[PDB]
RNA sequence: UGGGAGAGGGUGGUGGAAUUCCCGGAGUAGCGGUGAAAUGCGCAGAUACCGGGAGGAACGCCGAUGGCGAAGGCAGCCACCUGGUCCACCCGUGACGCUGAGGCGCGAAAGCGUGGGGAGCAAACCGGAUUAGAUACCCGGGUAGUCCACGCCCUAAACGAUGCGCGCUAGGUCUCUGGGUCUCCUGGGGGCCGAAGCUAACGCGUUAAGCGCGCCGCCUGGGGAGUACGGCCGCAAGGCUGAAACUCAAAGGAAUUGACGGGGGCCCGCACAAGCGGUGGAGCAUGUGGUUUAAUUCGAAGCAACGCGAAGAACCUUAC
């Protein structure tokens, strides 16, 4: 279904280029260090694509991980 | 033999076995069993009843070490995974709790034919 | 049975003690449509069990069925080239068919010379637990778990 | 002039996931693998689990139905060096344009040379199975190679199997990227459906296979043959160019109706399954094959021939 909400009508005013703001970015990987998909994240081609290039960014810095544990099953 | 109560089992689920390893808290086993380790030596150690088997005889096997309670992790994808958790949670053991850990690479080495073919 | 899923044909009561589960192992014990025959075999085995017991025949029948039932069996099906005994439980309806059948078979393996005695002296070890029935029921359910590991093959 | 998007290219750095190996810990009898197995690995302690290290190769999610490039091709992240291209303004030059034999450069994979590097994978190859055999498919190993640097090679289903440029000829819809007075107009791309029209059909249809002009390349029935000879190129493997004798009546494209599939979906039948009783076993009766015979009359031959024509063979019938 995807429709839980979209991650960015879930949120304010936010640069997309800001490697650093964890606390949001944060916010766009899934239950695990994956970055989500457009159809969950709410953003655009062009607002997705830089979404990527800053998160990643963020991973090598330390400040958001590359991937997490699930945890139940 | 050594009492440790609290501590680890991971469930390496696969299309040919399953292998669970009970360990201390961090990390350090204390017993192990696999459809192997009970009767079954072939094609059988695959399927879930084996895993059934295997999960019990390991939980069994840690109760005696004094085990109580144990954190789940699984991993792997095999015809047997989810036999080997409901084993251990009506094992006696108490299941803190499941985590999900299979490795899977960020795309490192050529798999085996067996496994390509995959675009 | 490609399209209905034929109906289980109800039989008439006993004429005795009333009873349809009655008719029925009277069918099974008749050979040859001669349901006479049949009937007295029957009643003299019920008479048989009023004389060594000192307890209604009827109830030492069911009971005996009872003990006979299989509640689990193997059967075949074939999956990736080799064949597989799968243990599956048994529908009521078919535990009933198997009891009956067994009873009279079981029964006409035993040494006794007259038929009476033979169902009499069946249908009495079966209710105590014994008999070459309930092995077959058992020997049925042995089979079944035995291979559990195929279980899974839920059919 | 001002801006924009981009896995476009080159160089140097750097990150985390996984595999393999090595070290330590803990732990014990199997692991692995298959349709089932075995070869193989493991008490010199493997597998499974934790910690540390080494090394090579690739870059999960985001990824699309997406983007970029002349093509081949191009996916972590960062910096530098660099190509193409789109839009707005309407500012400068003033036909400076199009195409393009030959030339020159680029050109996936495999392959070659010299020197490196080898985690994983894997032609050959060594084994285990399967099989009628199995120089295969499945399994355990494994060298070249796959990676890097320099040179070579120059081929492909190098494909949109559609040469480049320009002008013209409804629209709808989705999408990427600019600009706008941001219902929605505009420009440049990527898809789908379709006006007119075109096409042997299939289909194509402002991203033409439409209507036109310009220039290049190429075809002229199949086999022989991309072969032979010659020339050029190459270290080689081979590449480019490219015949003839002889021979065939076809070779082909698209579509149609069927039949077929160890293709798919629905669905039937004593088809299977569930049952109950039987037949291949005995003796005998009867039909048949085969032998035999002067003749053993003839026909029937999987199902759908075989107690069948024969619902009556001692002579008759019967044709021998
Ligand atoms: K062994
Ligand atoms: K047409
Ligand atoms: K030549
Ligand atoms: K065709
Ligand atoms: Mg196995
Ligand atoms: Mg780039
Ligand atoms: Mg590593
Ligand atoms: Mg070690
Ligand atoms: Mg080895
Ligand atoms: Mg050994
Ligand atoms: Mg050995
Ligand atoms: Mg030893
Ligand atoms: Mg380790
Ligand atoms: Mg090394
Ligand atoms: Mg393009
Ligand atoms: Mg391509
Ligand atoms: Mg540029
Ligand atoms: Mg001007
Ligand atoms: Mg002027
Ligand atoms: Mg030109
Ligand atoms: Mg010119
Ligand atoms: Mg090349
Ligand atoms: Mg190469
Ligand atoms: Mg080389
Ligand atoms: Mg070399
Ligand atoms: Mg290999
Ligand atoms: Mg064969
Ligand atoms: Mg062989
Ligand atoms: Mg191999
Ligand atoms: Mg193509
Ligand atoms: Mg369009
Ligand atoms: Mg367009
Ligand atoms: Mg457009
Ligand atoms: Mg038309
Ligand atoms: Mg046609
Ligand atoms: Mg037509
Ligand atoms: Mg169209
Ligand atoms: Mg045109
Ligand atoms: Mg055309
Ligand atoms: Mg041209
Ligand atoms: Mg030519
Ligand atoms: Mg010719
Ligand atoms: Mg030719
Ligand atoms: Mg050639
Ligand atoms: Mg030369
Ligand atoms: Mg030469
Ligand atoms: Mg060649
Ligand atoms: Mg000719
Ligand atoms: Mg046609
Ligand atoms: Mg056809
Ligand atoms: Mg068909
Ligand atoms: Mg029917
Ligand atoms: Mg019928
Ligand atoms: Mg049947
Ligand atoms: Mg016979
Ligand atoms: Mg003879
Ligand atoms: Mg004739
Ligand atoms: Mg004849
Ligand atoms: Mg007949
Ligand atoms: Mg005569």
């Amino acid at each position: 279904p995807s429709r839980k909400a979209k991650v960015k009508a879930t949120l304010g005013e936010f640069d997309l280029r800001d490697y650093r703001n964890v606390e949001v970015l944060k916010r766009f990987l899934s239950e695990t260090g994956k970055i989500l998909p457009r159809r969950r994240t709410g953003l655009s081609g062009k607002e997705q694509r830089i979404l990527a290039k800053t998160i990643k960014r963020a991973r090598i810095l330390g400040l958001l991980p590359f991937t997490e544990k699930l945890v139940r099953k | 033999k050594r009492q440790v109560a609290s501590g680890r089992a991971y469930i390496h689920a696969s299309y040919n076995n399953t292998i669970v390893t009970i360990t201390d808290p961090d990390g350090n086993p204390i017993t192990w069993s696999s459809g192997g380790v009970i009767g079954y030596k072939g094609s059988r150690k695959g399927t879930p009843y084996a895993a059934q088997l295997a999960a019990l005889d390991a939980a069994k096997k840690a109760m005696a070490y004094g085990m109580q309670s144990v954190d789940v992790i699984v991993r792997g994808t095999g015809a047997g995974r989810e036999q080997a958790i409901r084993a251990l949670q009506a094992s006696g053991l108490q299941v803190k709790s499941i985590v999900d850990d299979t490795p899977v690479p960020h795309n490192g080495c050529r798999p085996k034919k067996k496994f390509r073919k995959a675009s | 049975a490609r399209r209905r899923r034929a109906e289980v044909r109800q039989l008439q009561p006993d004429l005795v003690y009333g009873d349809v589960l009655v008719t029925a192992f009277i069918n099974k014990i008749m050979r040859d449509g001669k349901k006479n025959l049949a009937a007295r075999i029957f009643y003299d085995a019920c008479k048989i069990i009023q004389e060594k017991t000192g307890q209604e025949p009827l109830k030492v029948f069911k009971q005996a069925v009872e003990n006979v039932k299989p509640r689990m069996e193997v059967r075949s099906r074939r999956v990736g080239g080799a064949n597989y005994q799968v243990p599956m439980e048994v529908s009521p309806r078919r535990q009933q068919s198997l009891a009956l059948r067994w009873l009279v078979q079981a029964a006409n393996q035993r040494p006794e010379r007259r038929a009476a005695v033979r169902i009499a002296h069946e249908l009495m070890d079966a209710a105590e637990g014994k008999g070459g029935a309930v092995k077959k029921k058992e020997d049925v359910e042995r089979m079944a778990e035995a291979n559990r590991a195929y279980a899974h093959y839920r059919w």
